[PDB]
């Protein structure tokens, strides 16, 4: 069962350095080509280089033979890449991808579930939670504004996890400051304002902040 | 390098239809010496790694449905989903591996067409307790339109506002293949209490004549 196991979410800042890993197993790890290659938000996939698992011999695309140095540890079965004088544009998600031959030319048959990295010079931050008000066709919408945190991710649910038609949870936004901004909104019967309770749950784990905003209307 | 180039950049198919991608070489990845085309392609859905459909330019991957099927040769390639199911919307990768640098086309995403609806529009102003915090955000929400393509254009007082404001889409709804739109306006509290009509202007093909939902500070 053929398997790789990519390290935890990073976060860093300009200038620094960064180092992933991927584990291996349920195959030889000396006789399939490693590769990386990352993918920035809602961008295309980029091939970072590759490493001949057997004799640890590599190359890289031009691009990055500057800073990029790729690795592997054959009795761990594990590869590395470590990407340095880090900048916001290397902000992506970095897959490690089996080739198909030991060799480069060939496709990858498997690829690790992926690793995000964010390079900002924002600090950890959680988030403030401001009701998007229902306003008094036949429906109205109502929503949290959840603002200026850092860094991803954030999760919203209505009401502990019972209201979940015509939610509506929006991919975040990151703004001039550095910090990040998303909503979440859903629509329900103008009839059920004053009466039904509406509330969001919003979680922040990168800044332990678990937050929950009842929403009404405003006077 | 080699580069790759997908054509569509997007494309709209009804669910049992035919889909058609094609894909382009700056150069040649048939070998004369193997007789095989150097070429894979990908199936990525948001939050998750590539998978193979196709290798050798025309084989498909075992579990891959046959539904997918790829043809072409030396420079032109073509992925054809024979007849489109719902978990086929995605986006899909060409890949060549004739030689290093891999390197990708730039990606076609594929969706469910369906017939045109008008959004629903919903503007939210600022909460007070986010206005002691001295800054103020104006929401509009667009909510369960078709197709994707919408202009939302904030107007304070009616001078069209720029360089201001921040946009977010949600992925083609799984139930009824909508779309929905989040945009935020942006202004210190300063120039918030400064103006007073605060409107968006939304336009969209389902929408006869471009709405306009507004709000005066002060309700």
């Amino acid at each position: 069962q053929v398997q790789l196991v990519q390290s935890g979410a990073e976060v860093k800042k300009p200038g620094a350095s960064v180092k992933l890993s991927c584990k291996a197993s349920g195959y030889t790890f000396t006789a399939y080509s490693m590769h990386w290659v990352r993918q920035a938000p809602g961008q295309s996939l980029e091939w970072l280089g590759w490493i001949n698992t057997a004799i640890g011999n590599t190359q890289y695309s031009q691009k990055f033979q500057d800073r990029v140095t790729i690795t592997r540890d054959t009795s761990a079965r594990t590869s590395y890449m470590e990407l340095s004088s880090l900048r916001s544009g290397d902000t992506a998600v970095y897959f490690c991808a089996r080739g198909a031959s030991w060799d480069a030319r060939g496709w990858s048959g498997y690829w690790g579930k992926g690793t995000l990295v964010t390079v900002s010079s924002a600090s950890t931050k959680g988030p403030s939670v401001f009701p998007l008000a229902p306003s008094s066709g036949g429906t109205a919408a109502l929503g949290c504004l959840v603002k200026d945190y850092f860094p991803e991710p954030v999760t919203v649910s209505w009401n502990s996890g019972a209201l979940t038609s015509g939610v509506h949870t929006f991919p975040a936004v990151l703004q001039s400051s550095g910090l990040y901004s998303l909503s979440s909104v859903v629509t329900v019967p103008s009839s059920s304002l004053g009466t039904q309770t509406y509330i969001c749950n919003v979680n922040h784990k990168p800044s332990n902040t678990k937050v929950d905003k009842r929403v009404e209307p405003k006077s | 390098d080699i580069q790759m180039t997908q054509s569509p950049d997007s494309l709209a198919v009804s669910l049992g239809e035919r889909a058609t991608i094609n894909c382009k070489s700056s150069q040649s990845v048939f070998s004369s010496s193997t007789n095989k085309n150097y070429l894979a392609w990908y199936q990525q859905k948001p939050g998750q790694p590539p998978k193979v459909l196709i290798y050798w330019s025309s084989t498909r991957e075992s579990g891959v449905p046959d539904r997918f099927s790829a043809s072409g040769s030396g420079t032109d390639f073509t992925l054809t989903i024979s007849s489109l199911q719902a978990a086929d919307v995605a986006v899909y990768y060409c890949h060549q591996y004739y030689t290093a640098p891999w390197t990708f086309g730039q990606g076609t995403k594929v969706e469910i067409k369906r017939t045109v609806a008008a959004p629903s529009v919903f503007i939210f102003p600022p909460s007070d307790e986010q206005l002691k915090s001295g800054t103020a955000s104006v929401v509009c929400l667009l909510n369960n339109f078709y197709p994707r393509e919408a202009k939302v254009q904030w107007k304070v007082d009616n001078a069209l506002q720029s360089g201001n404001s921040q946009e977010s889409v949600t992925e083609q709804d799984s139930k009824d293949s909508t779309y929905s739109l989040s945009s935020t306006l942006t202004l210190s509290k300063a120039d918030y209490e400064k103006h007073k009509v605060y409107a968006c202007e939304v336009t969209h093909q389902g929408l006869s004549s471009p709405v306009t939902k507004s709000f005066n500070r002060g309700e």
